[PDB]
RNA sequence: GGUAACCGUAGGGGAACCUGCGGUUGGAUCACCUCC
RNA sequence: GUCUCGUAGAGGGGGGUAGAAUUCCAGGUGUAGCGGUGAAAUGCGUAGAGAUCUGGAGGAAUACCGGUGGCGAAGGCGGCCCCCUGGACGAAGACUGACGCUCAGGUGCGAAAGCGUGGGGAGCAAACAGGAUUAGAUACCCUGGUAGUCCACGCCGUAAACGAUGUCGACUUGGAGGUUGUGCCCUUGAGGCGUGGCUUCCGGAGCUAACGCGUUAAGUCGACCGCCUGGGGAGUACGGCCGCA
């Protein structure tokens, strides 16, 4: 990110990292990434369904 | 010796030694400092209150080459090592400009196998 | 919100800079679908265009360079 | 019989020789039979990023209808150049021939 | 193959050339295809996949031909002189 | 938003089992009054 | 089953090409440590290291889009472009006229690991060397690291190769969703009414020992194939075929 902001300074603006990087990336590639069972991980998503 | 005026910084967040060099913008090496310099050691030296002192080294010694503006370039996966710019913007030079420079990979080359 | 049923495109050019900046994220990656709601077809044609367009110099691999 | 869309990049210090090659090489494809729908002199342009250690290049582009044993010849004549610097070739659907959204 | 030269054979075999269905214009367009794939794999030996449609092919043209020959020998036997086939 | 016990295979070695490559969900141990 | 017009698709071989990333080499700056785990050591260290910048050599895989999405007979297929190539589907008719379904033997295809001849060799990494440690002790941990991993040209033909569900047809209430075609309304624009493929999840009759399946059946039926007959011994022995092993 190119941070250039308004003349106030020291806020250091880098809150939403968060959604403005995948932070994961780093934390699961200087390891043997697994990515197996990936689909079942996703899985977990429709078991929310209730009324 | 010579004027810099609006030079440029380097960090390295490594989990281990944390790296800080300052650049004049056309890659020669100014100043640079270790969280391992002062002799620090083990896991005394991970925490975020480590990377301070060699901020404050290299600020000090850079003095004479005349930092007045700076630019400063960070990768690395520590956690709060960002503590190493509030101490150089602490140390009275004034900090403009930040980028990420993290080498990520386009799915290169393979990474070691972990641990249990 | 959707452009592509509004203002007409049964085929997308890569050479297309305001459609194709307008779908590419602060960094130069690609926006997912979820996030901006167009149909797959045309979701799968801009990302193909944009990596013709990245190899055309149309755009930046990454924001690293000044 | 296909039709195929050509760009290709130059070296700026060539800038002046940028028409004769393109008179040269649309003279090669109507020799063999070859027609054009669409042809665009872009010009000067700022690179995304620099390549060759270079900053700025020289655009061209054309749509072709042509057969395919001159498209290679071409190719070649592109890639044993000293000026030339990037290349691309495309098989599309159908001969278009709109002037190209860039110049707005 | 290419509808321009699939337009001949169908007008050569074929009763009216818009007919295109009697076996005879079905099992000469076989071996239209596979006399001309016969050079594909030349060179592209390591091709496994194109293969499955090929014997698909050959199979068909084996399958009609012993169609005809329980219908009329006659015209089978002028159609296999004509095209080449060994058998 | 880290819960593995198996498979096919190859090098190692033995109350026992380890790793390298790839694959699956079938993802946990029982029903002991007097000698335990 | 064939022809006509189109559509989506990581379906397959060959050749180019790109950016990020990783080592190694060379040239500056610059100080003396760097590297690693819960802690240390081994190992490089000033015949000048790392850190940083630039140039160059070389190998492998394609971040982002990317999903219970797509293609494929299965195994499996993911940068971009070009050449060659298989299959599927839709609309409207036209034509052939039972040309069909299944298939013992047989042929072919068949993840990864493994062999043979020759290349190439960045990273990773069975074996091996060293450091360390507990609670048997070699192993889990950390430095290095050969085969292998990659490419040709051949063998091997086994997997929890699984949807634990052979193939091909016909008939039987529903609801919601994805993906890809296409008719229609006076189209008063991204909207409404209909009709075909392939898929995902709830559930009715029915079936089941139950779990559960449930128009993509494990429901009601028909055609053909393969297999089973208590647990261990045992997918082992001796034969035969195959294989360099």
């Amino acid at each position: 990110i190119k941070v250039r902001e308004n003349e106030p300074f020291d806020v250091a603006l880098r809150r939403f990292k968060r959604s403005c990087e995948k932070a994961g990336v780093l934390a699961e590639v200087r390891r043997r990434e697994f990515y197996e069972k990936p689909t079942t991980e996703r899985k977990r998503a429709k078991a929310s369904a209730v009324k | 010796r010579k004027q810099v005026s609006d030079g440029v910084a380097h960090i390295h967040a490594s989990f281990n030694n944390t790296i800080v060099t300052i650049t004049d913008r056309q890659g020669n090496a100014l100043g640079w400092a270790t969280a391992g310099g002062s002799g620090f050691r083990g896991s005394r030296k991970s925490t975020p209150f480590a990377a301070q002192v060699a901020a404050e080294r290299c600020a000090d010694a850079v003095k004479e080459y005349g930092i007045k503006n700076l630019e400063v370039m960070v990768k690395g996966p520590g956690p709060g090592r960002e503590s190493t710019i509030r101490a150089l913007n602490a140390a009275g030079f004034r900090i403009t400009n930040i980028t990420d420079v993290t080498p990520i990979p386009h799915n290169g080359c393979r990474p070691p196998k972990k641990r249990r | 919100f959707c452009r592509f049923t509004a203002e007409g495109v049964q085929e997308i050019d890569y050479k297309d800079i305001a459609t194709l900046k307008n779908y590419i994220t602060e960094s130069g990656k690609i926006v997912p679908s979820r996030i901006t709601g167009t149909r797959a077809k045309y979701q799968r044609q801009l990302a193909r265009a944009i990596k013709r367009a990245r190899y055309l110099s149309l755009l930046p691999y990454t924001d690293r360079h000044q | 019989m296909r039709h195929y869309e050509i760009v290709f990049m130059v070296h700026p210090d060539q800038s002046e020789q940028v028409p004769g090659m393109i008179e040269r090489y649309t003279a090669a494809i109507t020799g063999a039979e070859g027609k054009i729908h669409r042809l665009e002199d872009w010009g000067r342009r700022q690179l995304a990023y620099p390549i060759n250690k270079l900053h700025k290049a020289h655009y061209v582009l054309m749509n072709v209808e042509a057969p395919q044993e001159v498209i290679d010849e071409l190719e070649t004549t592109f890639r044993f150049n000293d000026a030339v610097i990037r290349s691309m070739v495309m098989r599309t659907k159908h001969a278009v021939t709109e002037a190209s959204p860039m110049v707005k | 193959l290419s509808t321009e030269a699939t337009a001949k054979i169908v007008s050569e075999f074929g009763r009216d050339a818009n007919d295109t269905g009697s076996t005879e214009v079905q099992v000469a367009l076989l071996t239209a295809q596979i006399n001309h794939l016969q050079g594909h794999f030349a060179e592209h030996k390591k091709d496994h996949h194109s293969r499955r449609g090929l014997l698909r092919m050959v199979s068909q043209r084996r399958k009609l031909l012993d169609y005809l020959k329980r219908k009329d020998v006659a015209r089978y036997t002028q159609l296999i002189e004509r095209l080449g086939l060994r058998r």
